[PDB]
């Protein structure tokens, strides 16, 4: 939902305060992608063992 | 485009096109001009 997935690039471009907004997205999605991907694999540790 | 005498009209207007230059924004800065000066796409500070 960011305007740029790089970070570069925000930082480059946008206000501070703007650049803040959407580096929230950006860390919100990247957060819950790798919290997904960190139960995924809890889930197959215990198919596994 | 910015100091021309008389630019367009709005109704029918010519879009100057430039493009393989260098283009110099911190004199926007050195020398006040533009009583109203922003950017969406972009901050004004990071044109240059």
């Amino acid at each position: 939902g960011a305007i740029s997935s790089v970070l570069n690039d925000i930082l480059s471009r946008l206000d501070p305060p703007e650049a803040e907004v959407q580096i929230d997205r950006l860390i919100t999605g990247r957060l819950q992608s790798l919290q997904t991907y960190v139960t995924q694999q809890l889930i197959r540790a215990a198919e596994i063992r | 485009v910015f100091n021309a005498t008389r630019f367009a009209s709005v109704y029918a207007w010519n879009r100057k096109r430039i493009s393989n230059c260098v283009a110099d924004y911190s004199v926007l800065y050195n020398s006040a001009s533009f009583s109203t000066f922003k950017c969406y796409g972009v901050s004004p500070t990071k044109l240059n």
